[PDB]
């Protein structure tokens, strides 16, 4: 429709190309240096899962919309990434640490107001300083993050709605410094159901190597074009276009999988999440199935993420 | 300005003399005055690969009140050309676009603008407001506890200060003999109506403010070359940060403010290419405010060279390596007995193999 047939031909040769997945995570960020696996998972993420409608089982609508939690110290690059992703995505929202009632005055009727949230419905937001933000904001969040939709049963208003949205904040850890510990609430006091909730979360720790800090330098002092411009028209038409779906193969090896995976502590949601990944890898492939390539990046990036 | 009154700024220890002439009424303090003309003078702005960075420098001053503070708030805000004075309870940020915002009692604000002040020092926005922050602070109980924490003592958040490229903190120590030249330049000042005499005598308003319009429109580049330095400079003040735990978190924002300090000194010199010297001032500048808070021998060593991996050294070869190093073979003999008296080794009558005990 708004892409002419010279287009889609070129967005094919690029597809084509093996290298494209790692020229893509290249081409996003120019400025960020050696953080390759966050720019594959914002890219998934980006891409996202495909939706699926269950009116026919009874079930709930299941998330479909991949959401990624960073943790690391202030000044690092969280704040210039969120801006990066909230500039180049198109509804994307910044916000920093809901709907609201308001009075009409011509009929003195209450009336509501969206929220960024329910702005940037099917929109990406991101949130800087997760950690300070108030316990009552969190709380709703639950709520969000799960079914995707917002209930609210105050002063006798009663509503539901729509909240597809997919969340990518930063946070702190408490000490302000990585204190050699164990579990990640032990340095960021963060719920389990909330991390739970999240399919990545990934951590910004400054190595005290010396080598990193020569390069980091020399990349701020020595501080691609053909790539951002036409990758928003190739994920638009990728998101309209092409939707993967699951095969046998990719059965078994997530059956697989999972019984290995809680044998290291695991619960289904990161199984759910694990299927939204590997419909994801399949949609930067352009495939309209899932294969054994989607499931083994998919469990690569996630038990890399773990040991990190 | 007129090329004449630029050469009458440009005599010998011409950067002294400028120094000097800000706020020449309140005696020592030379540090803070360097800064000061700095902060006057400012850094470069560029937009490289998308993102903005700031050239704008933002000097927060702590002591104990009584140490002149406001007098040089009054001073800064009178000489700048666009210079905004305000107080913390009395409040302008946008006022003062392409200027200096002085601000005073900021240890006396509800966290609550403290908050909006966080983004106005990130990203000079708001509308713009590309200012220069020069906020002023005091000590909670009155007088500054160096048993407490530096944060502590400021009721400010961590974040904020290292927002802050400069940190200055003055202490009303007691010395009989500062004291008393204290008092004498005092007395002279309020007899007189005039400063003591130094050296030279300062430059005039109008030219100081003349003389800084012009400085700011240069916009000196960095030369590749002075970057491997820098790199190691940082390296050392990273390290010395992280072995210590009370100073300050050494993050990319003190690399951006140490080549800000160095572009600014750039167009102090009128120079379109930052030398090392502006490196080192920049460097010295940030370590004062940081603060604010034998021939046997030498052949034993070379002999002790040919130790890889034998017990047993040629003396040939030792003899000829030690020669090449600029050694007589008397001072080698000399040094072989000496080292041999505390039977560190023992040498064949041969002189042809020494055995290393």
């Amino acid at each position: 429709k708004l892409f002419s047939e010279k287009r889609v031909e070129l967005l094919k040769e690029l597809s084509r190309k093996p290298d494209i997945y790692e020229r893509l995570a290249s081409a996003l960020a120019p400025s960020i240096y050696e953080h390759e696996d966050i720019k594959k998972g914002i890219l998934l993420q980006l891409f996202g899962g495909t939706r699926k409608d269950f009116s026919h089982t009874g079930r709930g609508k299941f998330r479909a919309e991949i959401n990624i939690l960073l943790c690391g110290d202030p000044g690092t690059s969280k704040s210039q990434l969120l801006q990066y992703v909230y500039n180049l995505v198109p509804r994307g929202q910044y916000t920093s640490g809901t709907a609201y009632v308001m009075k009409d005055p011509e009929t003195r009727q209450l009336v509501l107001q969206t929220g960024a949230l329910v702005l940037s419905d099917n929109g990406i937001c991101c949130i800087d300083e997760f950690d300070k933000m108030n316990e009552s904001t969190r709380s709703v969040l639950h709520e969000v993050m799960e079914q995707q939709t917002l209930s609210i049963a105050k002063a006798g208003i009663i509503c539901q709605l729509n909240a597809r949205t997919s969340v990518l904040a930063a946070a702190n850890p408490i000490e302000s410094q990585w204190n050699p510990k164990k579990t990640t609430i032990e340095n960021i006091q963060l719920p389990h159901t909330l991390l739970s909730r999240f399919d990545l979360i990934f951590l910004m720790l400054d190595p005290q190597d010396e080598a990193y800090d020569r390069r980091l330098a020399h990349h701020l002092v020595a501080l691609e074009l053909l790539d951002m411009a036409v990758l928003k028209d190739y994920i638009a038409y990728a998101h309209s276009t092409i939707m993967p779906r699951l095969s046998e193969e990719a059965s078994q090896a997530l059956i697989e999988a999972y019984v290995d995976m809680r044998k290291i502590g695991a619960y289904p949601r990161q199984l759910e999440s694990l299927i939204r990944l590997a419909e994801a890898h399949a949609k930067v492939r352009l495939s309209n199935k899932v294969e054994a390539i989607d499931v083994e990046e998919a469990k690569r990036l996630h038990r890399e993420a773990l040991k990190q | 300005l007129t090329r004449e009154e630029l050469r009458q700024i440009a005599e010998e220890d011409f950067y002294e003399k400028l120094a000097a002439s800000i706020a020449p009424e309140i005696y020592g303090h030379e540090d803070v005055k360097k800064a000061l003309l700095l902060l006057l003078v400012g850094g470069v702005d560029q937009s490289p690969r998308g993102m903005k960075i700031r050239g704008n420098i933002n000097i927060c001053l702590m002591g104990d009140p009584g140490v002149a503070k406001s007098q040089l708030l009054s001073y800064i805000d009178r000489l700048a050309p666009r210079s905004q004075y305000t107080t913390g309870r009395g409040s302008a940020l946008v006022l003062a676009d392409q200027g200096v915002c002085c601000i005073d009692e900021f240890d006396k604000m509800a966290e609550a603008d403290r908050t909006a002040i966080h983004e106005v020092m990130e990203q000079q926005t708001i509308l713009n407001a590309r200012c220069s922050i020069l906020a002023a602070a005091n000590p909670a109980y009155g007088r500054y506890n160096p048993r407490r924490s530096l944060e502590q003592n400021i009721q400010l958040p961590a974040a904020l200060l290292s927002r802050f490229d400069l940190l200055w903190l003055i202490q009303d120590r007691p010395d009989r003999d500062n004291d008393l030249r204290l008092a004498q330049h005092i007395t002279y000042v309020h007899q007189h109506s005039r400063q003591p005499p130094s050296q030279f005598e300062p430059l005039d308003m109008k030219l100081m403010r003349r003389y800084i319009a012009m400085c700011r429109e240069k916009q000196p580049m960095v030369p590749e070359s002075l970057a491997d330095y820098i790199t190691a400079a940082y390296v050392e003040m990273r390290r010395e940060a992280w072995a210590s735990k009370d100073a300050t978190y050494t993050s990319a924002r003190t690399l951006l403010a140490i080549l800000r300090l160095s572009t600014a000194l750039a167009r102090l010199r009128m120079v379109d290419v930052v030398e090392k010297e502006d490196v080192n001032e920049a460097i010295r500048l940030m370590e004062m405010s940081k603060d604010s808070l034998r021939p046997a021998d030498v052949i034993f060593a070379t002999v002790r060279e040919l130790v890889s991996g034998g017990r047993s050294v040629r003396f040939s070869e030792a003899e000829q390596r030690c020669v090449s190093r600029g050694f007589t073979p008397a001072q080698f003999q000399a040094a072989l007995d000496e080292y041999e008296e505390l039977n560190v080794w023992q040498v064949n009558a041969s002189r042809t193999r020494i055995t290393f005990v």
